[PDB]
């Protein structure tokens, strides 16, 4: 959900009088798709009075926290540290340490022993 | 009961293909993460002990020669790069016979004939096709049991034995086959996930 | 481009049904007049598309033919007066003891306001107005496909 | 203009990302915001990208000698062995040496090699 | 530029056809007169071009001409007062018993307010309002083409 | 309940003449879901006067 | 788009994950504000999947 | 740079069709190594055997075992190749049995990067 | 199966040629 | 205006970055925000990039030494040795000398080699 709100996070829209535009409708598509093929930050854009274009856009800084809890506690299920399976400890969580070392490598993969006995 | 939702977005993830896989192989972040992983377990190399204290100079002088011939270092490494690239790897011992059917009977370490060893040769899975017999296919309790017995490479069927096979994660024997009996391909395991980042970084 | 008859429009026009009141070739002018206004580039993916594009088509030509035709009767003493007389929607109008007062259009601009002036244009309007709904979206491509979603859609 | 450099110096820590070689190396030094290059990504370049180089030019090198040696008139075969690729400071290059004589001494004095060796 | 015939100004205005009440040499004046107020120069990109700019610069003419008749006729007394008679959209009027009031055009600015003040000002006005739609931009650079996109778009 | 809302943080709108939409009720409906299908950062979405799109999120 | 960096070096984070391999051994280093690589991914990738790679080498 | 490269050591010999049979280390004239040049891809045109293209079994399958490079072909064991990731056999002609340029792993990114520190 | 976007998106990446190696180095 | 310096140091990195030159040199100090230069830093340019136009040099000396050993009435021909380029401080390199003479003193009293060398 973060790439893919990410790829439509701003939706710029402008406000045209949307029945002068079906009158011809074809140079209005054309000008204003070379307007989008040609879009810059040093260009400007002329549109008329009574004319707004507006722009929205979105906030993600907050997705990272619910992906990385949510993948924290599949590692929770798994028994697993988040080191083992994430690759690496999430966002914001303490530093692996000695305790989920004695946790893992010795309490898990002792019962896994005693499975294969 | 699993909802039908989540059944389907977990049955989506099905086996791209093998002609998907080696598309996909030539973006950078799936080669590098199929390369550096048995690359680097290779970097260091390996001794010979045998059961003696060390092998006479001579013979140790042979087998770097013959190592050196027959590039094993960068066969094992590819085949270990194209084992993560595709589901499955085979690599076939090439070793010359006066039989013409030598490649059909069971490997036995006793059929020789000295001085034949030519070197080995790696497979992709396209160019192969795994045959099951009925008795690796009848018996569940077979410990062959979805096992491909042979393998028809060109024509000709190489016994299972004679060849070193591996493969990837091991799907479980109801989709096994639709594997093609190899293993869990780890470009269908990034192909998602690699594009979204490389779309994001853009 | 779309091609002017003249059955049609005078049997859509019963007014102007009198050849020698409205020749041939004065609506056909009016018509490629008509044709500067709204593009008759027929379309299948255009919001006036077909048949309401050629009623708008037409409903301009009426519009013009109406508005030259008060031009050219006029009248001040049997003739055109001097700078000719002017459109726009009668909002109110009184003769003798009988008085009408109209409702404004909501007319914003110019073009709206000089649609108005005749019930034609009125009609025009009307249905420009309703086809004028949403809009159009320029550019953008479909981001979302590369993106696996609920269900397994567009993995 | 505040958000360009963490844009830019994401894009260059990709591109040695492409190029198997640490920013440091590449832009002369960490890219923004990023965690003080170390000793993972040492080990990372200097002994194994260099390793994978080096058995690259073993062919060419393992065949300019053969064409060599044997062209020429000779008596023994070639070998090659390569040099450690550290490239360490001098104060880190004596440390080196004097842990290595510590290790000579040790040995010769408990009788395992000879000052010869 | 464009070259200005008296045939089709005058098939277009009726009004205008007696050479005699308006000369060839008055028409072409007021046509090298108008090209000032839209520019003439015909170009395959300008949202004026073609059929609708020339048009719009007869429409002007109309306008001018129109502006110029009230001028010479007058009239006060049988000519032209002192000042001359200004021009401006007549929004009520009453003669005798009747009494008319018309809707006022948007006029927001002294062009917009001096065409509206005829009628052939009128229609130039509802022209150059229904082609002006959307706008321009200047400057810019194809900046997105160097950059992949989803299904290997512009890479 | 994070992911869940999170799937639904975003909730732009759009104010468009329901009762003129109603005539018509497929080319619009067609066009807004041609918009929906190829939205991206890059698009721009015309519409009318008396329409204020307007767009709400989570937090 | 100062919120565009975290999704890049998660999603570059999650393709370590796929991977099994160290974000520094992937990305050339750790992603954005994640905590320095450590011994623990050392032993993780050093001598767990490597040891795997070589149990399929013999 | 490019896909691969093409390392090959320059030796004197009688015979003018000398870079045709296979490499011997016995076939010397010493005093004949002169040294080693390396030649660019577009230079070379690497040529198949229908023995080196029939049988996937082969071990030299896909393996250029001929390289003209000046109207005359050298012979693989002659010259050393030193070749990128080596794509897979499918599309391995595609990359004219080379290997994968970091050209072309590097060509967007460079430029995205350039741009936007630009 | 792999969807087409994603496909086209993988493919698209081919072999550039040597003459572009050449004039990007 | 509080945004340029960002801006400023990000493209004077950019040029110590092609001139693979520390921007503590070329610069004068690391630029804005930036970590501060390091052990990496200095390997990366005191013993790479120096080595390589030390090579580039050799060519140059050696023409220069044949020419002039050759030339002039000598007896036996001539080869070159480079001086590590370091450019240690006082105390580090008496340290360095230390560590050197305890070096010095653990093989000769191992019976290593002579104090003649």
């Amino acid at each position: 959900e973060a790439p893919l709100l990410a790829m439509s996070k701003r939706t710029s829209t402008i406000h045209v009088d949307v029945e002068k535009a079906i009158a011809n409708e074809d140079a209005f598509n054309a000008r204003l798709a070379f307007w989008i093929a040609n879009r810059d930050n040093h260009g400007v854009k002329v549109l008329g009075t009574d004319e707004s274009m507006e722009q929205f856009d979105t906030n993600l800084a907050d997705f990272d926290s619910i992906i990385m809890n949510q993948y924290q506690l599949v590692a929770a299920i798994a028994k697993t540290p988040a080191t083992k399976l994430l690759g690496t400890s999430p966002k914001g969580f303490n530093a692996t340490g000695e305790h989920e070392t004695i946790s893992y490598h010795e309490e898990l993969e002792s019962i896994q022993e005693h499975i294969f006995d | 009961v699993v909802p039908t939702m989540l059944q389907d977005w977990y049955n989506s993830q099905g086996f791209i293909g093998y002609q998907a896989c080696a598309i996909i192989s030539q973006h950078w972040l799936v080669d590098k993460a199929c390369s550096m992983s048995g690359e680097d377990a290779a970097r260091n190399g390996w001794e010979l002990k045998s059961d003696g204290r060390k092998l006479s100079d001579e013979q140790s002088a042979l087998i770097a020669r013959r190592d050196m011939e027959f590039r094993v270092k960068d066969n094992l490494v590819e085949l270990n790069r194209f084992k993560n690239v595709f589901g499955v790897r085979i690599a076939l011992f090439v070793v010359e016979s006066d039989d013409p059917d030598y490649y059909e009977k069971p490997f036995n370490p006793d059929g020789i004939t000295p001085g034949s060893y030519k070197g080995i040769s790696q497979i992709d899975p396209y160019w192969a096709m795994p045959q099951l017999t009925a008795g690796s296919t009848a018996d569940p309790s077979s410990e062959h049991f979805y096992e491909p017995d042979f393998w028809i490479i060109s024509g000709k069927k190489y016994h299972r034995s004679h060849l070193v096979v591996v493969r990837g994660p091991q799907p479980p024997d109801i989709l096994k086959p639709t594997y093609i009996f190899g293993g869990i391909p780890l470009t269908q395991r990034i192909y998602e996930r690699v594009y979204a980042a490389e779309r994001t970084a853009n | 481009m779309v091609i002017f008859d003249e059955h049609k429009f005078r049997t859509l026009f019963p007014e102007f049904a009198d050849p020698a009141a409205y020749p041939d070739v004065r609506l056909q002018m009016y018509f490629d007049i008509a044709c500067e206004f709204i593009s008759d580039r027929d379309s299948p993916y255009r919001i006036l598309n077909g048949k309401a594009l050629e009623a708008c088509l037409y409903l301009l030509t009426a519009h013009l033919l109406s508005l030259s035709t008060m031009q050219v009767q006029g009248a001040a003493g049997g003739g055109v007066t001097a700078g000719g007389t002017q459109g726009g929607f009668i909002t109110s109008a009184t003769v003798g003891e009988v008085s009408v007062a109209k409702l404004a259009p909501p007319a914003k601009n110019g073009w709206q306001w000089w649609l108005s002036g005749t019930p034609y244009g009125q009609e025009l309007w009307a249905l420009l107005s309703v086809k004028a709904v949403g809009g159009f979206y320029i550019g953008g491509l479909p981001e979302r496909r590369g993106f696996r979603k609920v269900g397994g859609t567009f993995w | 203009l505040a958000d360009f450099d963490s844009i830019i110096m994401n894009q260059y820590q990709l591109v040695a990302a492409i190029a198997k070689t640490p920013a440091t190396k590449l832009l002369g030094t960490s890219p923004k915001g990023f965690n003080a290059t170390g000793e993972h990504e040492t080990i990372s370049y200097h002994e194994e990208l260099e390793s994978i180089q080096e058995h690259i030019f073993d062919p060419l090198l393992e065949r300019h000698y053969l064409l060599l040696a044997k062209s020429e008139e000779i008596d023994v075969q070639l070998e090659i062995v390569w040099n450690p690729v550290d490239s360490t400071s001098s104060q880190q290059q004596a440390e080196l040496n004097n842990k290595k004589a510590a290790t000579d001494e040790i040995y010769i004095n408990s009788g395992v090699v000879s000052p010869d060796e």
